[PDB]
């Protein structure tokens, strides 16, 4: 979607492997703010939104 | 209220201990007041701060 109508998807009731996001070189920018990128596989979350 | 002088000292010491215990719940401007949360969430360059 366009940026004025940006699409928000809820992520819930799943086990998430974020290690395929860090180790992928396809992303030009992979920048996390409140959390380390390599600790995402070690934590549990709710209210995940894309 | 006959024994108020001893109870005043006991209440002051217990209140000082309760304040010192309560001060661990404050983050003092950090993202969290729990050290394990910071050490499990962040890389050492920003976890150091």
């Amino acid at each position: 979607a366009s940026v004025y109508a940006w699409n928000r998807k809820r992520i819930s009731n799943c086990v998430a492997d974020y290690s395929v996001l860090y180790n992928s070189a396809s992303f030009s920018t992979f920048k996390c703010y409140g959390v380390s990128p390599t600790k995402l596989n070690d934590l549990c979350f709710t209210n995940v939104y894309a | 209220s006959a024994l108020g002088k001893l109870q005043d000292v006991v209440n002051q010491n217990a209140q000082a201990l309760n304040t010192l215990v309560k001060q661990l719940s404050s983050n003092f401007g950090a993202i969290s007041s729990v050290l394990n949360d910071i050490l499990s969430r962040l890389d050492p360059p920003e976890a150091e701060v």
